[PDB]
């Protein structure tokens, strides 16, 4: 079973530089082609690059040549990227991607896990916890909705339960938006019952651990 | 580089229904042209090759074609398990590789109106010097929904971010969060915040509103 | 070419 | 040169911890009422030496 492992991704500052690296196992590594591909928040998809089986050749995307340069070790059954003057742009999801191995068609047949690479000059910073309260502008009939807005941390990610993991009917928590700041912002909401707001206690349990947070949020009703 | 585009961005379908997708290249890539699937958290997995070719261990039931500037993919009969983004990739002699932006084949469903409701900026929020509004869409279907905001009634626009769910993994809906964030002093200045959400299960457009300082 | 086979 | 401290939010609402590195519990306190005041929290500031962990109360 071909298996394929990256590593080396982190948050960098635009401009500096960072290395990963793909272990290729149970892979007669020597013989393919490999490819790096990455992945934008926004989901698409960007080829990197591609080098030889033996290293004699490599190709580059035109959004990185000259700053990213390919390479492997073929005694070490491993793989490499070296990134240099990073960009906003080049943050994404970065995958190693075996070439199939025939001849006329550049596809990937096996592909790793991949590897985060965050480019901003943000700085770690855990998250404000807000109430989003329930009131009668949030009660629909019989259904009341209340949450949690974790807002202005870095990076990602963020953790969201309620009640230490009891509530889990009714609860979405929404993928993060990047804000003009550079920081993070979501919310977690829940609905439930209207007539469980004066006697159910709601506690979302936030755990941010790049800045080692762990905060609980009790969100009390309003009266209007 | 080679331009790819996917029609149409999301694919509504059940179970056992035939679907096609569409990838056209702004120029032509002969026959070198693969799809893959994705699902979440997942890397992509190779379906088809040269156009029409299937991977090995690809169901019978994918199938490929086209040529030049215009290729499709077909599901013949679908299963739960094909409900998932499908991506086209050209690799063009002499052209650097490029990917279509995806296609999302999503579950369809009855249509369910959302329920609606609006969070005013907290107390905590206020003392810091900003105030975010909350609007949240629950639990409907399609997943196409406008989402309004009006200050004194008066349309705003550029200063909101939504974030929607994914197809909810046991009713196929969706949930959408609008945020519209000021700061204090631009919130003191007004009364009155409303939300305004139009969509195909509601008659008419549903507004959420309060007045600044009533709760 | 870029796309040219890669492989041993 | 820095060391870690530790905050503990004891809030009427907000319950938790967290932590900053700084070169003296001055700075880590400027970092943690900041944190603090950006949660709405408003309280009584004590400090353990031993653990050099800050508390705000409420």
């Amino acid at each position: 079973q071909v298996q394929l492992v990256e590593s080396g991704g982190g948050v960098v500052q635009p401009g500096r530089s960072l290395r990963l690296s793909c272990a290729a196992s149970r892979l007669t590594f020597r013989n393919f082609g490999m490819h790096w591909v990455r992945q934008t928040p926004g989901k698409g998809l960007e080829w990197v690059a591609v080098i030889w089986h033996d290293g004699s050749n490599k190709f580059y995307a035109d959004s990185v040549e000259g700053r990213f340069t390919i390479s492997r070790d073929n005694s070490k059954n491993t793989l490499y990227l070296q990134m240099n003057s990073l960009r906003d742009e080049d943050t994404a999801i970065y995958y190693c991607a075996k070439d199939w191995g025939g001849a006329s068609d550049r596809v990937f047949d096996y592909w790793g896990r991949g590897t985060l690479v965050i480019v901003s000059s943000a700085s770690t910073k855990g998250p404000s916890v807000f109430p989003l309260a329930p009131s009668s502008k949030s009660t629909s009939g019989g259904t009341a909705a209340l949450g949690c807005l974790v807002k202005d941390y870095f990076p990602e990610p963020v953790t969201v339960s309620w009640n230490s993991g009891a509530l889990t009917s009714g609860v979405h928590t929404f993928p993060a938006v990047l804000q003009s700041s550079g920081l993070y912002s979501l919310s977690s909401v829940v609905t439930v019952p209207s007539s469980s707001l004066g006697t159910q206690t709601y506690i979302c349990n936030v755990n941010h651990k790049p800045s080692n947070t762990k905060v609980d949020k009790k969100v009390e009703p309003k009266s209007c | 580089d080679i331009q790819m585009t996917q029609s149409p961005s999301t694919l509504s379908a059940s179970v056992g229904d035939r679907v096609t997708i569409t990838c056209r290249a702004s120029q032509s890539v002969s026959t070198s042209l693969a799809w893959y699937q994705q699902k979440p958290g997942k890397a992509p997995n190779l379906l088809i090759y040269q156009a029409s070719t299937l991977y090995r261990g690809v169901p019978s039931r994918f199938s490929g074609s086209g040529s030049g500037t215009e290729f499709t993919l077909t599901i013949g009969s679908l299963q739960p398990d094909d409900f998932a983004t499908y991506y086209c990739q050209h690799y063009n002699s002499y052209s650097r590789i490029t990917f279509g932006q995806g296609t999302r084949l999503e579950i369809k469903r009855t249509v369910a109106a959302p329920s609606v409701f609006i969070f005013p900026p907290s107390d905590e929020q206020l003392k810091s010097g900003t105030a975010s509004v909350v609007c949240l869409l629950n639990n409907f279907y399609p997943r196409e929904a406008k989402v309004q905001w009006k200050v004194d009634n008066a349309l705003q626009s550029g200063n909101s971010q939504e974030s929607v769910t994914e197809q909810d993994s046991k009713d196929s809906t969706y949930s959408l969060s609008s945020t519209l964030t000021l700061s204090k002093a631009d919130y003191e200045k007004h009364k009155v915040y409303a939300c305004e959400v139009t969509h195909q299960g509601l008659s008419s457009p549903v507004t959420k509103s309060f007045n600044r300082g009533e709760c | 070419n870029p796309n040219a086979n890669p492989n041993a | 040169a820095v060391t870690t401290y530790k905050l503990v939010i004891n809030g009427k609402t907000l319950k938790g911890e967290t932590t900053t590195k700084a070169v003296d519990a001055e700075t880590a306190e400027k970092a943690f009422k900041q944190y603090a005041n950006d949660n709405g929290v408003d309280g009584v500031w004590t400090y353990d030496d031993a653990t050099k962990t800050f508390t705000v109360t409420e």
